[PDB]
């Protein structure tokens, strides 16, 4: 216990900083698909930044949440500057890869270690 | 003026490892063993964490072994058990630590073979 | 977005690959924000996982334009590391091929700043220059250039039984040469002015952004690491360094040019004056065992296997040797465990400072300004991408 | 057909390659050749092999030619050596 | 043996207790190592308040900043090791100062007192992940666009977890978990016997 | 008291008086460089390269040997100490043979090491060197000896670790060979450890002649399951197939020494090995097909068949983990016929308490004990590295070794009481001569072998040796902790299937035929097709073709402990991890996975579905499983003898013998060491 933190004192006001990060990709996801001539959905899209804004829900400490903000507004930046062609943002959908099943038959039928 | 977590300090989530390999991949924290081969023990000294050993195929065209498994190498070293621990803890992955043998005190003298009793 | 635009990758203009973006209103540049990476290979976190001597061909690699005087640095680190220093004649080499990779490296700086320029025959006379000491690292390494000539004990083989009296031949006509591009560049017409007042860099400002090299030098500060803090036996021979005045890019080239020129009276005096004797450490415990010795001597092959197989076994320490790289300071922060493998290695590389300021020089300037701007930086990208 | 006879056989899915390509493998193979050197007769107990031309050979050992029973055989150049 | 030159061991050796003296606040430890190279080592607080008095005092004018590293011992609860290089172009003369951050507890940036640090300090956040508090623009130089993870960690795979290649399908490149057809051979080299200390 | 202070350089470290001076470097941590010095082995002083020098004393002392006195301190990195080094690796290197590319203990070696750190950068010896004849010493060990230093750790262990006294030194001078006077083999079990024990690379491992070099070779930590002392063994693999299986050092189990059998059999364990699942075709022939095929080939049987329908004879080598995912199905289908092929007497309390079965005296526990009272079984060659117990222990220490059984090569003086069971009961009543010999013992050791308990009788022998531990315990009045009564297995996975609650013996399955048999990795002939029901519908789960697999409808093929991270327990409980070195081959799969997977086919799934869940599932069924390294202190042995004192069994006169009864014999038990082509060439050798 007894740590400094790193911008919000507390997980409240943390999440307050997330509220503004999910705004801002919400505005942004539209904007993407057509500066990048991306073949998404914008609606897609919106659902894959819930989907990251919670794949890391489970997070109860303020100073982890806060530094993921600051990586994700990084993410922002580059996404809403170009900086990352297609092909950098297309990797979030995994459209390439074949996906693979969780079910142990499944595992088992597949790999020797899973 | 600092804050209060009780959380332990769990960072899987700025580490950047896939999921599969944060919830699949058990470590093993372990003081190696000797060759025997070797008398030297300078390499029974710092305790290491290794992960999950995973597939390693013969390759088609060369035969040279290959394996999908990204954290196979990787083999970080600790100088202390409780160190080791907190690595596991704070990126996720789980440990199942094995205690430090070592080689118990023997008693020798020269004079005590030279003993036609014993 | 003020018409941004990335300078791109793809460009004769840009050495290797740069992308620059940025924003101009026309002609005019009022941002540049470079970006990195784009060679980014790992050459740091690689080494943690080679040995001190399998490691050394990676700082050839680091900035290859100079491709030895980076081995040099590895080399001082390792060995002040150890505590050992190399044979005589071994200093004399690493000088003497340490300043012929320094013409090397200004043949290629002020050419190739030429041609992005537009001037294209000086490249062609000074390429076959460079061609003729290629010839020179291939006679003492075996490789035109990635030698891994200089190791961290000395150099690996005596020089070939006549590389010196060609080294002088070169030298004795090299001037010439020089003196050629002079004719073409340093007074034209043309050259001056697009050259001359552009990208100045003030003394203060030179040592805030860590520029460390012509560039300061360039702007008046009177700094050679070769002369402040000797290394090798760079102390033993004299040479003037360039300082330079009214620092901008034809200032700062007059001194890439006068070094060029002082090189050439360095290696005479290392063809005058080399000692005879070994160029390499006796110390089998850190220089490999002579081919001889291991095939007749157990215990030089036992050193010769443990050093190819193992390695030289470092003891604990760190260190950060800089040495005066054709570009500038080039230093090697070595943290070491005992072990034969080093733990971290950054590589301080002249370059990822000078682009730093190529935002802080590149201010209120045309396109054509960037242009000549990175080449006054000489950057290579292996060294600030590593 | 190559030195350890590496076949990759009628029934394999790699023998595809060579299809319109030739296979590399070894005439003269060295598993005969040595076997087809003469042994070298000599006085001493102990005799040196270094290779044959010392730095360019291999590291130098001494052989113990001391039963006719057995030739002694360098390690290094399989070349049998006879007391 | 290297020329060792004690004149130096000395005056470097003194100006280590100088700075230790008039900073007694932040300096944990002082040292002047046998390749005869002086470390000061300070608490993070004291990034800023360390630097800024060897930049600017006439005793000790350290200008340059050679260079900003973050070796990472993982065993140290404190994984970064940050390592600042100073260069006195006057005094002639080169001090370290080295500080610890763990990897959610950020140092103060000093692109204030020296602004070559502005990306070497992006360098140390894209390769360790140590967050800069107050940089002017923090974000990845060396690491690819869209890169997870931070490579220079110990604690990452050499080869990582993601390669590219270009799929027709998609006619675009593509991201998927690397497959290596030749694993890096791991050799084991460090020997069993070990050196009686000088 | 009994702490002399000793400084090993000014470090004041205590030691109990009579530790040798190298010994008080140790505690401070230094290393004194050392050859022909081995912590197991007697002290012999024959390389001195340990010349240490005690502070103002005129001379060099030997580490090894110098007792260390009352204040003396060593000196350990002084100027003459480092003289004293680099002239005598002057001479240990001065007459080598240089082919350290030869010498497969090539990063492995102890001599350029020392050379390397503690020896001399050139050499003088500008005079020749010498060579000795190269002599077989048998199929395992590849006698280069050009290359000895002449430790003589070998004659050594040749005679205090393992009996063999065979080797010995021959001649004097610089031509002094320490090799077999006339040209006998060093046959024995333990003869394997030389090649590990002698740091020079003179000999070393034919088999592992040269097939990979150290460095390379990544080691993993795991358990020895060809034999029930589950020594420590630590398996090093190189791109995937294992290359050695060499020892790790367990003080308790295997103290630095594994036996002959499980570190030559790893080659028995890359062929003839099953991979692909395959079934019976209509034609009569065994068919490669794909898994979902062969496991409803299976499932479909065992939905149909009831309980008491389906059977398993399980044995061998199979993992606890296997073994409950193996119960836990056939229960879901109401059969509690799971049974193994060693038959272990379970007429009184057996599988119920935990000391009926076991080896409660320690591994450790024959080091303190007085008397031991082998009782039909061959230890040698059942249990090798707890015979080397009882042979340390009748060295060092004074055990008096009692075998009724044949009378048979032990390593040691035993006393052959006879070769009948009923005379056990003639120490019961007092009347043999040695029923004082432990009245005299304060500490005594009864050791009942599996293979006696593997007779007709064995009910009565367990019970008759019962009653005499009783009336020992009581005549010696011995404390409790102390525990007479221990009895040793000679299959890896039988304590932990008797602990999961698998009955053992076939003797169920014998009077009521099932209509299937899942045989477990079963490749005895405990029940054959001929035996069972016309149906004879039986499926082979396990990792080699030997004898279960042509007589199986269907084909699941397993792993093999090399390629699993399953739990063995040995004969004194201590539960242990083997760790996955190298992934399970072709389609072949974890052995636990086939069942649960079989169980999901067929619908009674079992609970678990990670290993981590299996070992929760071991934790509910019995303690031992969860807690590794962990021997379990306390036992019940006065309610088994009650048990016992109500069976009435008859022990048949024929006498007991171990099936053992020489060591070819031994080389080839089980189905990894069946198809051992080194154990081949070593039966054929003996033979
Ligand atoms: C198509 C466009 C692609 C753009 C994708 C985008 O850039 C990548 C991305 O969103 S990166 C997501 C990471 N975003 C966080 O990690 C915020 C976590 N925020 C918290 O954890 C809160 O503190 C709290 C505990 C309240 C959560 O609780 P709640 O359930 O959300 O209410
Ligand atoms: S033993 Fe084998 S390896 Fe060790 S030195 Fe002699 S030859 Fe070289
Ligand atoms: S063989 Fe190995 S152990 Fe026996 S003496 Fe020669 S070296 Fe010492
Ligand atoms: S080690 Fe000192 S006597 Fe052999
Ligand atoms: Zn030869």
């Amino acid at each position: 216990t007894s740590v400094k933190p790193i911008f919000s004192r507390d997980l409240n006001e943390a999440k307050r900083r997330v509220r503004e990060l999910y705004r801002a990709w919400y505005r942004e996801v539209p904007n993407t698909v057509h500066l990048m001539q991306l073949d998404i959905t914008v609606k897609q899209g919106r659902d894959k930044v819930r989907e990251m804004f919670m794949k890391n829900a489970h997070v109860t400490d303020p100073r982890v949440v806060d530094l993921l903000v600051i990586k994700g507004k990084m993410e922002l930046q580059e996404t809403i500057k170009v900086w990352k062609q297609r092909t950098h943002v297309m990797r979030f959908f995994h459209e390439t890869e074949t996906p693979r099943p969780k079910d142990f038959l499944s595992k088992f039928y597949m790999g020797h270690d899973p | 003026q600092l804050i209060t977590v009780d959380e332990k300090l769990d960072i899987t989530t700025l580490t950047g490892v896939p999921e599969e390999h944060i919830k699949t991949r058990k470590v093993r924290i372990f003081v190696p063993a000797r060759n025997n081969m070797q008398s030297g023990v300078n390499n029974t000294k710092k305790w290491k964490m290794e992960f999950d050993t995973r597939e390693r195929w013969e390759n088609p065209l060369m035969g040279w072994a290959s394996t999908a498994d990204p954290l196979s190498n990787m083999v970080l070293t600790f100088s202390a058990k409780e160190d080791a621990i907190a690595f596991a803890e704070k990126n996720g992955w789980s440990y199942d630590v094995e205690e430090k043998k070592v080689p118990k005190p023997k008693s020798k003298s020269y004079g005590a073979n030279f003993s036609w009793n014993k | 977005t003020n018409m941004t635009l990335n300078f791109g990758p793809q460009h004769p203009a840009a050495h290797g690959v740069l992308r620059l973006v940025l924003e101009l209103s026309g002609e005019m540049v009022r941002k540049c924000d470079p970006h990195i990476g784009l060679l980014h290979r790992g050459t740091e976190k690689l080494i943690e996982y080679k040995t001190y001597l399998q490691a050394l061909p990676y700082f050839d690699r680091l900035d290859y334009v100079s491709m030895m005087c980076n081995e040099q640095a590895y080399s001082i680190a390792v060995e002040k590391l150890l505590n050992i220093q190399p044979p005589p004649r071994a200093q004399w080499i690493r000088v003497l091929f340490g300043e012929i990779t320094r013409i090397l490296n200004h043949i290629m700086a002020v050419t190739t700043h030429a041609l992005d320029i537009g001037a294209m025959t000086p490249f062609f006379w000074m390429f076959e220059e460079r061609e003729k000491m290629f010839e020179f690292y291939e006679r003492v390494s075996g490789a035109r250039m990635h030698a891994a000539y200089i190791r961290p004990g000395g150099v690996h083989q005596d020089l070939p039984l006549g590389l010196l009296d060609d080294i002088y031949e070169f030298s004795k006509n090299f001037s010439l040469r020089i003196d050629e591009v002079e004719e073409m560049l340093t007074n034209n017409r043309i050259w001056r002015n697009r050259t001359v007042d552009i990208g100045v860099v003030t003394a203060e400002d030179a040592l805030n952004y860590g520029f460390s090299g012509v560039m300061l030098r360039g702007s008046g500060i009177q700094w050679d690491l070769r002369k402040t803090q000797p290394y090798d036996v760079y102390d033993q021979v004299e040479f003037d360094v360039p300082i330079g005045s009214r620092g901008d890019c034809y200032d700062r080239y007059l001194c890439r040019v006068e070094e060029m020129r002082q090189s050439l009276r360095i290696i005479e005096q290392c063809l005058n004056k080399m000692p005879p004797g070994e160029i390499k450490v006796d110390d089998a415990k850190v220089s490999p065992p002579k081919r001889a010795e291991m095939k007749t001597s157990m215990e030089s092959l036992i050193h010769h296997f443990k050093l190819y197989t193992e390695g030289y076994q470092v003891p604990p320490g760190a260190t950060y040797t800089a040495i005066e790289a054709p570009k500038g300071e080039f230093g090697v922060y070595l943290v070491s465990d005992g072990s034969s493998r080093p733990y971290r290695c950054k590589i301080k590389a002249p370059g990822f400072a000078h682009l730093a300021g190529l935002d802080k020089m590149s201010k209120g300037h045309m396109l054509a300004d960037v242009v000549a701007i990175i080449g006054t930086q000489d950057i290579v990208f292996g060294e600030i991408d590593r | 057909i190559t030195h350890t006879g590496q076949v990759y056989d009628e029934k394999d899915y790699r023998r595809v390659r060579f299809v319109d390509r030739q296979k590399e493998v070894n005439e003269n193979f060295a598993i005969d050749l040595i076997a087809q050197q003469p042994v070298n007769e000599v006085e001493h107990r102990i005799i040196a092999c270094d290779g044959g031309g010392g730095a360019l050979g291999h590291p130098k050992v001494y052989i113990n030619l001391d039963k006719e029973t057995k030739t002694g055989t360098c390690g290094y150049c399989g070349l049998q050596f006879k007391q | 043996v290297r020329p060792r030159s004690d004149v130096t061991h000395k005056q470097l050796s003194a100006f280590g207790e100088y700075v230790a003296e008039i900073l007694p606040k932040y300096v944990q430890q002082v040292q002047v190592s046998c390749l005869d190279e002086l470390e000061i080592c300070i608490h993070p607080d004291g990034v800023i308040p360390t630097l800024t008095f060897l930049r600017d005092h006439t005793n000790a004018q350290f200008k340059s900043l050679a260079d900003l590293t973050a070796v990472d011992v993982p065993t140290r609860q404190n994984r970064f090791e940050i390592v600042y290089n100073l260069l006195s172009l006057r005094f002639n003369s080169r001090i370290r100062v080295k500080t610890y951050a763990d990897e959610l507890t950020p140092i103060d940036s000093i692109v204030s007192v020296h602004i070559a640090a502005n990306w070497y300090e992006r360098e140390v956040w894209d390769m360790f992940g140590v967050f800069f508090f107050n940089h002017p623009d923090l974000r990845r130089i060396l690491t690819d666009y869209g890169f997870e993870g931070h490579p220079f960690r110990k604690d990452f795979p050499l080869t990582g977890y993601v390669e590219l290649r270009y799929d027709d399908e998609v006619k675009r490149v593509v991201a998927e978990p690397v497959e290596l057809a030749q694993e890096f051979r791991k050799f084991d080299l460090n020997s069993p016997w070990e050196a009686f200390p000088a | 008291s009994n702490l002399i202070e000793v400084f090993v350089d000014g470090q004041s470290v205590m030691v109990e008086p009579g530790t040798t001076v190298l010994q008080a470097c140790e505690k401070v941590g230094m290393q004194i460089p050392r050859f022909c010095y081995h912590e197991r082995l007697s002290v012999a002083g024959n390389c001195r390269m340990c010349l240490v020098e005690i502070e103002k004393a005129p001379k060099v002392v030997a580490a090894c040997a110098m007792p260390v006195m009352k204040g003396w301190n060593i000196l350990t990195n002084s100027e003459k100490s480092k003289k004293a080094r680099e002239g005598v690796m002057e001479f240990l290197l001065a007459n080598h043979p240089l082919d350290c590319p030869i010498c497969d203990q090539g990063g492995e070696c102890d001599l350029q090491d020392q050379s390397m750190m503690f020896g001399s950068d050139r050499s003088r010896f500008l005079e020749g060197k010498r060579a000795v004849e190269d002599k077989n010493i048998g199929p395992l060990v590849k006698t280069i000896m050009t290359r000895c230093i002449q430790c003589t750790r070998c004659i050594r262990f040749a005679s205090e670790i393992a009996g063999v006294d065979d080797l010995g030194t021959t001649g004097r001078g610089n031509d002094m060979q320490v090799g077999t006077y006339i040209e006998k083999m060093f046959m024995s079990e333990l003869s394997g450890n030389v090649i590990d024990i002698c740091p020079v690379g003179a000999l070393t491992s034919k088999p592992y002649a040269f097939t990979a070099r150290p460095w390379e070779t990544r080691k993993t930590e795991s358990i020895d399951v060809m034999d029930a002392v589950g020594s420590n063994i630590v398996v090093s693999t190189r791109t995937g197939e294992v290359m050695r299986i060499l020892p790790r050092m367990h003080e308790d189990i295997n103290e630095e020494w594994i036996s002959d059998k499980t570190r030559f059999a790893y080659d028995g364990l890359k062929r003839q090995r099953l991979t692909e699942p395959m079934v019976r075709n209509e034609k009569g022939l065994l068919t490669y097909t794909s898994w979902e095929d062969a496991l409803s080939r299976v499932a479909g049987m065992l939905q149909n068949f009831e309980g008491n329908a389906v059977a398993a004879i399980a044995g061998g080598l199979v993992d606890a983990e296997a073994l409950v995912a193996l119960k836990d199905l056939l229960n879901k289908v109401d059969s509690d016929n799971l049974c193994t092929e060693e038959i272990f007497p379970t007429e009184g309390a057996g599988t119920d308490l935990r000391s009926n079965y076991l080896l409660n005296t320690t591994i450790a526990g024959v080091e303190e004990a007085d008397v031991v009272l082998l009782v039909g079984t061959n230890p040698r060659f059942e249990a090798p590295l707890f015979n080397a117990r009882i042979r340390k222990s009748w060295l060092h220490n004074d055990l008096k070794v009692a075998l009724i059984g044949s009378p048979v090569d032990l390593t040691y003086r035993y006393d052959h009481l006879g070769d009948s069971p009923k005379i056990l009961q003639d120490i019961a009543s007092g009347r043999h001569s040695f029923c004082e010999v432990l009245k005299d013992a304060k500490k005594p050791m009864v050791v009942l072998g599996s293979s006696a308990l593997q007779r007709d009788d064995g009910a009565a022998i367990l019970v008759a040796v019962s009653n005499m531990v009783q009336k020992i315990r009581v005549t010696t009045g011995v404390a409790a902790e102390w525990k007479v009564m221990n009895i040793l297995h000679r299959i890896a996975s039988q304590v932990a299937a008797l602990d999961l609650g698998y009955k053992p013996g076939v003797e169920a399955i014998r009077k009521n035929p099932p209509k299937m048999l899942f045989l477990l990795g079963a490749d005895g002939g405990c029940i054959t097709r001929q035996d069972l029901p016309k149906d004879c519908f039986i499926v082979y789960q396990g990792h080699h073709g030997d004898v279960g697999a042509p007589m199986a409808d269907v084909i699941l093929p397993g792993a093999a402990y090399t390629e699993k991270s399953a739990t063995y327990v040995n004969t004194e409980g201590r539960a242990q991890q083997t760790k996955v070195a190298v992934t399970p081959p072709g389609l072949a799969r974890e052995d636990w996975k086939i069942i649960r997977a079989l169980s999901e086919i067929a619908g009674i799934t079992l609970p678990y579905d990670t290993l981590d869940q299996v070992r929760n599932r071991l934790e509910e069924v019995s303690p031992n499983l969860v807690r590794y390294d962990d021997i379990e202190e306390t036992n019940y042995f006065q309610q088994a003898s009650e048990l016992a004192k109500l069976v009435n069994q008859e022990v048949l006169a024929d006498p007991l013998v171990p099936p053992q009864l020489t060591i070819k014999d031994f080389y080839m038990t089980d189905s990894i060491s069946r198809a051992s082509q080194t154990m081949a060439k070593c039966v054929k050798a003996v033979t």
